[PDB]
């Protein structure tokens, strides 16, 4: 209970902060004002146009890495083992093989973005 | 079975069909994919935590990892899609009728 | 008597971050050597005061291409979640007691990441879009090195729980045997907090405000506010970490003193920082984590999974 | 009314399957699969598993943020579809909770339900078990029991995420 | 399948050792050396018989003993063990190594007083041995009998009769 | 792609295949088609053209359905009887997604039609690998689990892909979706005795893969992927197009070659069984299949189709190609029906 | 297994594993232990044919603690026949319930 | 330093260990006369309830092993206040 | 003398890696030179998370105590002393 009391309060905080904003200040809308802004000179082209990712492959890599790291956060539980020369050799293999895939992402130029 | 399962079950249920209809965005179609594993997460992480099945609760881990994998592997044809036709659009992927 | 706690959390946070801006004013301003804010109260004391009723006072827009909702959800869950990173802080008992605060505070940062998305995105236009697209490579470049970090940290504290790295650091700082983490730990909350010489998604010389451009008054107010706010919640988190405070139980308010005092001063060296550096380029950041901290990072978490059990130091799972 | 906390996290899962599922801009989709994600990790959290469901948590946050950034990269349009503006994903949505609202309509109203297959409506809670007293979690032993017990699994997942970095790197090189 | 066999409320009757758990971790480890017998009794009670209806009795001497155990400190060291405990109670987590002096006032008067030992670090963990007058349970599980096996096939490997006799083949 | 990352790849294929067929729990099997899916995709790949594109893309959304089918099924068979042993399953919804996430990966019908556009789009040592090694893998579960499969679906499964294999390649001139839609047809045999004899079911298995790898090895001798292309062969190698006639009236099953085995004692299990209409059926539909293998010896070694002038220069060249057991392959795809009792092996 | 390489070289890959009755840290039991316990011995070497009749007692106890359906049935029912009797002013709760 | 400070720390752990240890012959013998009376206080209530219900034998088991079975949460607090029933099952979850 | 040539010139061009290497080198080989390894095992298995079940004394069992005071059982002597 502690805790949903705890996020319903910040939440509502933010969101009573939001409506004060909007309803407390006059107002003047037209259409210039709410134009899209850049700099002075109305936008070519829309913002939802593709935008092109120049490093996607290290995002690609992120998604196995960050799941690296679901597999080590165990790590201080399992040095509770009393089999901790089997524990010690994985924990220690996992790590390597990350290095590993690191290594070669690294030399095969995967870590270097699309020009 | 308890009530729980009905809205796992379900929610697998309305990922598979998202899955299985398909609308042009390929990425759509990734988010289902990826919906059908969350799911399956869940369902597998109630029946191991509810029935103090110990060992299993590495289980729901390695499903995650695997997850990883195929939405990394399904990313990346996807780049080469959109490269191909400058849309991720499915579409585009008829060659092979012929 | 919890609503009355949660209360005495959320008032507080909110006037230390707006006395924070002035802080953090006054001392760029004399690194600069000017004075800043002096004139607006007696040493500028009403300056933040003036600001925040100026802003919620000022017409809020909503831009014509905009995606209402979205444009409107953003803001909300930026300070929202700010607020929420503070309930299992133990200063030195939490508001919220935890099992796994650590991986709370993980789990609440990730999903902060997103109001910075949404926003930019919501605003639909060209410079808001390049912060929330900056906002992903930053995220990109620091979120493996930094779980890792505080992995190898918590080998030595033996559980996830904040309060059980007052009992490790007893009788020594964590600072002492994990500098080379302190290091990287430190430089990561930088990217992290969206801090100098990391302020990319915002980055102003080039994007001109980055993710928030379309921003005004009150709802650009609540990015500010969340942003300062999370300045001094990792730094208080930099602070249980590796300085960590003696706790007397008796008296508890000898602990929140100490506590309060490094944490201000971390806090100040993040001012320090931003008066000092030029800006990096967004893919020199992404480098600097991935062939620089993360290989170091790695080889110290493999360090720090063998140094107890070769030192027989392992510590208590409890 | 707290006493079905993990029934009312359930229903808001299956409503953020609906929404990515009916198949808008996958900018929406994301932020369907974040809420799933969110009231999925509480739905185990209930069960006694903070760790899993913070980490499936943590582990979706970080996927939908790659999937943002390829989004506007490669599966945007001049105008990314709504729920409400697309008839197709609209029909899909309501479709969705119309089949959520009378599944919990039902099982509420008779304390039970026939959906294809019988579920019963009592709550969650009368299956827990009654009596703990350890001095551990119990899902902590058995995930940390993967560096001592799972030594098959750490090398077939370790190995495979290796691999993983090697095809994804083979297939993206034109 | 069957009626549950509940023993009545008048036979789940004892004198309940009423203290808090800050007062039963205070006298824990002298508590562990005076009642051993009667605690020990009753584990492996429970462990064998894996029915609480089949331990009762071993429970109520568990509770006899307890009271009788916490009876000898209020005669003899009322005082010194209601300031350790007091010392226990403040502490959040219920910690021992805030009150070690506390902890070696009430010590020394039990050892005093009554000849009271504080069991070694590692003591209390042992496995012991335990003399009963208990049968040891015949079907604990109340398995029924266990389906025969097939019958074995046993005798000497021949050559198959005529080979294969699939069709035509002559091997 | 480098040689040595080309060797981890495939030893990774084969792993993942290995991992299947002697893990005893369901999370291990599910890991096994994991890592043999991840690995193959760049096999797939290796050339990086539209069409090899579309052809992985397809792959992998096939096969990744059918991973969540076969994960759900091991779930709701955890639920209803708490443990993991890959054997039989406990519960009739789990036998049935099980058995059509098995379909899926195979291609049986009507999951089918992803095979004739995947191994269209890749290439022929690829498309062999596809054809061949990947349906180990989901056989040896089908072993396993056949005590508790649904006997009307698999039976279904089996006469769509009889039919719709045999009529699916009438209709082709391109060599790789005949290929395909053969394996479809195929397919169907071996599951259609599966639930009286499994050991038929691994003799068809295995003397398919002879079959099928003989014909892939043959076509990349010559590098020919289309009908007129491979009618060029008696004008460069005449031996190769006597090799092809000889494996192509095995696959036909036409006594006394080694194609009619299976056949033959598929027959026997289903008689044995009181199964008379459905074999009956299944023999005359296998018509269909030597229909389009005829017209392929036609127009490869039974007449001499027209010729190129540039033809020329190629006689002046040797074969270069490895062509790996093809010698030992195709004897034994023809020479094996003596040996027929030789299946108890196999028990 | 299709191929049993783990018997041949009597090694454990995955079959620890595979039931909740097998040995976990620290010896926690599953809620389930004792009824797959006595599942188990009962079908052990008859095979499945033999054991899905000659077992059926231990399976369907076991499948009740494993899904509970029975029980909830059971309490599904008593707490039916005490709202009817609540309403109709029939049945006054005790004060400890 | 670390390395002395976790081993002096492991050395509390035991003691902590221990004195649970000690008191848990008590606290497992208040658990089952709490349980069992719990049980038996259900039973008396189900009678009343279901008395005029036709087919209904009170406290029948779904079991057919007469072997004791640790009852599930419904079944121990089945008629029960929700503040109790709310405790016992989310109590410790939902304890900060 | 190739030893020195290649690492010093990883020291000048690439620090960072030299360390990373190091440390990783110590972390896999530290620990089966180090002799207080064999003690992480020992505290580990005197950790009692469970109870310690009685055995029912059937009249042979020396070694075993019938007090957790008794001499016999293992001890923590030794780590007292770590
Ligand atoms: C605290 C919550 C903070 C967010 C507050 C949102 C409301 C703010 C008020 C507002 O929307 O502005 C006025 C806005 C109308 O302004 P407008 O310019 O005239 O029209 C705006 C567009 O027509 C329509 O506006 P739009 O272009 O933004 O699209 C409408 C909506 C799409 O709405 C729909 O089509 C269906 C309803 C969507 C919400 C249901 C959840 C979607 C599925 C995920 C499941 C989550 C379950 C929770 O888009 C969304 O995706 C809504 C996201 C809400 C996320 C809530 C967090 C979870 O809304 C109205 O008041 C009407
Ligand atoms: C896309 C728009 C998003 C907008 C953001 C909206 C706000 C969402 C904020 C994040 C929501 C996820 C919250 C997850 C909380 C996890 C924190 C936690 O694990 O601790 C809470 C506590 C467990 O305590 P623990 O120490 O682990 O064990 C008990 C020991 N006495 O367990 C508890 O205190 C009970 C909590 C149960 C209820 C959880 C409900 C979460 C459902 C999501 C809302
Ligand atoms: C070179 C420039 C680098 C710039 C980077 C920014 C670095 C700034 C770091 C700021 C924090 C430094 C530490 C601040 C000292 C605060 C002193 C204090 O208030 O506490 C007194 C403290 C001793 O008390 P205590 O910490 O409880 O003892 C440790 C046992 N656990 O102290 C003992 O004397
Ligand atoms: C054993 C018990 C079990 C029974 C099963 C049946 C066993 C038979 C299995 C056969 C296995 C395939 C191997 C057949 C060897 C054929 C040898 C041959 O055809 O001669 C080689 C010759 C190739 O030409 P080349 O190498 O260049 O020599 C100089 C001529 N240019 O060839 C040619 O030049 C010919 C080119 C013209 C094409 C004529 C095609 C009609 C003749 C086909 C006869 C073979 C049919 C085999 C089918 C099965 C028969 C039962
Ligand atoms: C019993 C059946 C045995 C079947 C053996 C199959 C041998 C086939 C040999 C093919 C001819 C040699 C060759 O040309 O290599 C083809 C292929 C390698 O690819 P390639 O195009 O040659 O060059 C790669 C450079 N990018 O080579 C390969 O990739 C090998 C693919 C075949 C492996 C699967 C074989 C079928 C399954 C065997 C299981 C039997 C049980
Ligand atoms: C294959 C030759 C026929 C060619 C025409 C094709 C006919 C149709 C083929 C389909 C299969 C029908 C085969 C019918 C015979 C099989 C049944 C059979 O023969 O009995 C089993 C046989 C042992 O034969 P058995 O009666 O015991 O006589 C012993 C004589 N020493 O044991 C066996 O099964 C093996 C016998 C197979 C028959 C061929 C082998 C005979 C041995 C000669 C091999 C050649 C040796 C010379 C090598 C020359 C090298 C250049
Ligand atoms: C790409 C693949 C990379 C694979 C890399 C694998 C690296 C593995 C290096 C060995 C890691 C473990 O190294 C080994 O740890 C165990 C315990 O932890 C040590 O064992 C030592 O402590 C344990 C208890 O802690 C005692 O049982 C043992 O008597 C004692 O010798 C070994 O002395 C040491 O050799
Ligand atoms: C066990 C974990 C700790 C061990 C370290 C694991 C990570 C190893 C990282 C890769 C090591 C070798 O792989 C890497 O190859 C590339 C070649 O393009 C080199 O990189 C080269 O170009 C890049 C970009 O200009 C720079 O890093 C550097 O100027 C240069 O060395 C790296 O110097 C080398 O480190
Ligand atoms: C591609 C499809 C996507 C949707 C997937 C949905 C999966 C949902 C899985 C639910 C599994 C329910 O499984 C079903 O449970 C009921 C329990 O009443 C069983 O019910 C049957 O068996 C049990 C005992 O054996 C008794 O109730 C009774 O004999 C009979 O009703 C069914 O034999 C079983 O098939
Ligand atoms: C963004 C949209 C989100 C949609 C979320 C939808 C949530 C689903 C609604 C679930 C509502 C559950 O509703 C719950 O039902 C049970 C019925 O026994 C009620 O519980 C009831 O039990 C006893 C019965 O003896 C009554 O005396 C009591 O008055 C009543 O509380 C709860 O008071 C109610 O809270």
């Amino acid at each position: 209970m502690n805790l949903m009391l705890a996020l319903l309060t910040n939440f509502t905080l933010a969101t009573l902060l939001v409506i004060i904003a909007f309803w407390l200040p006059q107002l003047n809308v037209y259409s210039e004002k709410t134009s899209p802004y850049e700099c002075g000179f109305d936008p070519m082209g829309s913002a939802r146009l593709p935008f092109s990712m120049k490093f996607f492959l290290v995002a690609i890599t992120f998604l196995l890495f960050d799941l690296e790291i679901a597999l080590l956060l165990p790590l201080p539980w399992a040095s509770q083992t009393a089999n901790l020369n089997t524990m010690l050799t994985m924990a220690l293999f996992l790590i390597i093989l990350l290095a590993v895939s690191l290594a070669y992402e690294w030399t095969q130029k995967g870590l270097e973005w699309t020009e | 079975m308890s009530m729980v399962y009905m809205n796992i079950m379900m929610a697998f249920t309305v990922s598979l069909v998202g899955l299985l209809m398909y609308r042009s965005h390929l990425m759509s179609s990734l988010l289902c994919l990826e919906g059908m594993m969350l799911s399956l997460f869940v369902m597998a992480a109630l029946t191991i935590l509810n029935s103090h099945f110990t060992l299993a609760s590495m289980m729901p881990i390695i499903l995650l990892v695997f997850a990883a994998c195929e939405a990394a592997l399904g990313l990346s044809l996807l780049v080469m899609v959109s490269n191909t036709y400058g849309t991720d659009y499915v579409q585009n992927l008829n060659l092979l009728q012929c | 008597m919890f609503m009355i706690n949660i209360l005495m959390l959320i008032i507080p946070i909110l006037l230390a971050v707006a006395f924070l801006t002035l802080v953090e004013r006054k001392v760029l301003g004399y690194m600069q050597l000017r004075k800043g804010p002096n004139v607006v109260g007696p040493y500028g004391l009403l300056q933040p005061i003036a600001d925040a009723i100026k802003l919620f006072i000022k017409e809020p827009l909503r831009p014509a291409t905009s995606s209402a909702s979205m444009f409107i959800l953003a803001p909300i869950m930026a300070l929202g979640l700010a607020l929420t990173m503070w309930i299992p802080l133990p200063m030195p008992y939490p508001l919220i007691n935890m099992n796994l605060g650590v991986l709370f505070m993980l789990a609440m940062s990730s999903l902060a990441v997103y109001s910075i998305l949404w926003s930019g995105w919501a605003s639909n236009s060209k410079y808001a879009l390049i912060g929330a697209l900056r906002a992903v490579a930053q995220t990109i470049s620091y979120e493996v090195t930094l779980a890792i970090i505080l992995l190898s940290v918590l080998l030595m504290s033996g559980s996830f729980t904040l309060s059980t790295l007052i009992t490790t650091q007893e009788q020594m700082w964590l600072i002492l045997p994990a500098w080379p983490l302190a290091m990287m730990w430190f430089i990561s909350t930088l990217a992290e907090t969206n801090r100098a010489p990391f302020d990319l998604t915002e980055g102003e010389s080039e994007l001109v405000s980055g993710f928030n451009v379309e921003y005004a008054a009150g709802p650009f107010a609540l990015f500010f506010m969340a942003e300062y706010a999370n300045i001094i919640m990792m730094n208080i988190f930099t602070a249980i970490l590796f300085l960590g405070t003696s706790h007397n139980p008796h008296m508890p308010e000898l602990y929140t003193i100490n506590f309060t005092i490094k944490s201000l001063l971390l806090t100040m060296s993040f001012l320090w920082i931003r008066a000092s550096y030029p800006r990096f380029r967004y893919d020199q950041l992404m480098h600097l984590l991935w062939k620089n901290f993360l290989p170091l990072t790695l080889a110290l978490c493999m360090w720090h999974v063998s140094l107890p059990i070769l030192t027989s130091g392992i510590p208590p799972q409890t | 009314m707290m006493l079905y906390i993990v029934f009312i996290l359930s229903v808001i899962f299956v409503m953020g399957f609906v929404g990515f599922s009916s198949k808008p801009s996958p900018i929406y989709g994301g932020l369907g699969l974040i809420v799933s994600g969110g009231v999925g990790c509480g739905i185990v959290l209930n069960f006694g598993g903070s760790f899993l469901g913070l980490m499936v948590f943590l582990i979706y946050l970080g996927g939908m943020m790659v999937v943002f950034g390829y989004t506007t990269a490669m599966a945007t349009e001049q105008y990314p579809e709504i729920w409400l503006s697309n008839k197709a994903v609209l029909g899909a949505f309501v479709t969705g909770l119309l089949m959520e609202f009378f599944m919990v309509y039902y099982v509420l109203k008779d304390k039970e339900v026939e959906v294809v297959f019988e579920f019963n409506g009592l709550g969650d809670w009368v299956i827990y078990d009654t009596g703990d007293s350890g001095f551990f979690s119990e899902e902590a032993m058995g995930i940390a029991a993967l560096y001592s017990y799972g030594t098959w699994l750490v090398i077939v997942t370790g190995w495979s995420l290796l691999i993983g970095v090697v095809v994804i790197m083979e297939i993206t090189r034109g | 399948p069957g009626i549950v066999e509940l023993p009545s409320l008048e036979d789940l009757k004892v004198q309940e050792v009423k203290v808090s758990s800050s007062v039963l971790k205070a006298a824990a480890h002298h508590y562990g050396a005076q009642c051993d017998k009667p605690n020990k009794e009753f584990m492996l009670c429970r462990w064998e018989e894996k029915d609480p209806r089949r331990c009762l009795e071993e429970g109520k001497l568990v509770n006899q003993c307890a009271l009788e155990f916490f009876r000898q400190i209020k005669r003899h060291c009322a005082e010194p063990f209601t300031e350790y405990w007091t010392c226990i109670d403040y502490s959040g987590l219920q910690l021992f190594r805030r009150c070690r002096k506390q902890q070696a006032q009430f010590d020394e008067c039990v050892l005093d007083k009554l000849g009271w030992v504080r069991p070694d670090l590692g003591d209390l963990s042992k496995v012991t041995k335990v003399k009963t007058d208990r049968p040891l349970p015949e079907n604990p599980y109340h398995s029924r009998a266990r389906p025969e096996p097939n019958p074995e096939v046993e005798g000497d490997l021949k050559p198959a009769r005529h080979g294969s006799r699939l069709f035509f083949w002559t091997m | 792609m480098n040689p040595i990352i080309f060797i981890i790849i495939l030893l990774t294929i084969m792993l993942g295949t290995i991992i299947v067929m002697i893990s005893s729990h369901w999370l291990l099997v599910w890991i096994g088609f994991e890592m043999n899916m991840l690995a193959i995709i760049p096999i797939m790949m290796k050339n990086h053209n539209p069409r090899a594109t579309e052809a992985s893309t397809k792959y992998f959304l096939t096969q990744s359905t059918a991973s969540m089918l076969l994960m759900m099924a091991v779930i709701i068979n955890l639920m209803f009887s708490g443990q993991w042993t890959v054997m039989k399953l406990f519960n009739p919804m789990a036998s049935m997604l099980m058995t059509m996430a098995l379909a899926m990966k195979l291609g049986m019908a009507p999951f089918h039609f992803w095979v004739p556009e995947v191994t269209q789009g890749i290439p022929l040592s690829s498309g062999l690998i596809l054809l061949t090694w990947q349906k180990l893998a989901p056989m040896s579960v089908l072993y396993q689990i056949f005590p508790s499969i649904n006997l009307n679906l698999i039976l279904t499964l089996s006469v769509l892909s009889i039919l719709i294999g045999g009529w699916g390649g009438l209709n082709q001139t391109q060599l790789r979706k005949i290929m395909a839609y053969s394996s479809i047809a195929h397919m169907g045999w071996m599951t259609a005795v599966l639930p009286y004899n499994p050991t038929m079911t691994l003799l068809n298995l295995i003397i398919y893969i002879i079959m099928t790898s003989t014909m892939f090895t043959m076509f990349m001798a010559n590098s020919t992927t289309t009908t007129l292309s491979l009618s060029h062969t008696w004008n460069k190698t005449p031996i190769m197009t006597v090799l092809i006639l000889a494996t192509l009236l095995s696959m036909g099953g036409l006594p006394p070659l080694s194609g009619f085995m299976p056949k033959w004692m598929i027959i026997q299990e289903m008689t044995k069984n009181n199964s008379i209409i459905l074999p009956t059926f299944m023999a005359i539909t296998a018509l269909l299949n030597l229909y389009f293998y005829m017209r392929l010896t036609y127009s490869t070694t039974l007449t001499m189709f027209p010729s190129t002038n540039n033809m020329k220069m190629k006689w002046q060249f040797p074969l270069m190609k490895k062509m790996t057991f093809l010698p030992t392959m195709v004897v034994l795809s023809t020479m094996m029906l003596p040996l027929t009792p030789m299946l108890s092996v196999l028990e | 297994p299709f191929f049993d390489v783990q018997k041949r070289l009597g090694v454990d890959l995955d079959r620890w594993m595979t039931i909740q009755s097998a040995e976990q840290p620290h010896k926690i039991p599953s809620r389930c232990h004792a009824f797959e316990k006595e599942w188990i011995e009962c079908a052990h070497g008859i095979g499945s044919i033999r054991a899905e009749k000659e077992c059926k007692i231990e399976f369907e106890d076991f499948r009740e603690c494993l899904l509970r359906q029975k029980t909830m049935k059971r309490l599904h029912a008593i707490r039916r026949q005490r709202e009817k009797l609540i309403k109709e002013g029939k049945y006054t709760p005790p004060p400890h319930h | 330093s670390m390395m002395k400070w976790n081993r002096e720390r492991r050395r509390l752990q035991i003691e902590d260990f221990e004195a649970r240890i000690a008191l848990m012959p008590l606290l497992q013998a208040e658990k089952d006369r709490r349980v069992l009376q719990m049980l038996r206080e259900n039973l008396e209530e189900e009678a009343t309830v279901m008395k005029d219900v036709p087919g209904w034998k009170v406290g029948e088991s779904v079991f057919h092993t007469t072997r004791w079975v640790t009852p599930m949460m419904g079944e121990l607090y089945g008629l029960r206040a929700s503040e109790e029933v709310l405790s016992a099952t989310y109590g410790f979850i939902w304890y900060t | 003398e190739r030893v020195a040539a290649f690492l010093k010139n990883v020291w000048a061009k690439e620090p960072v890696l030299v360390a990373s290497f190091a440390i990783a080198g110590l972390a896999v080989i530290l620990p089966t030179l180090s002799p207080y390894t064999k003690y992480s095992l020992m505290i580990n298995r005197a950790t009692p998370y469970n109870y310690p079940v009685p055995l029912r004394d059937d009249g042979n069992m020396p070694d075993v105590p019938s007090h957790p005071q008794d001499p016999q059982g293992p001890s923590l002597e030794w780590l007292k002393r770590l």
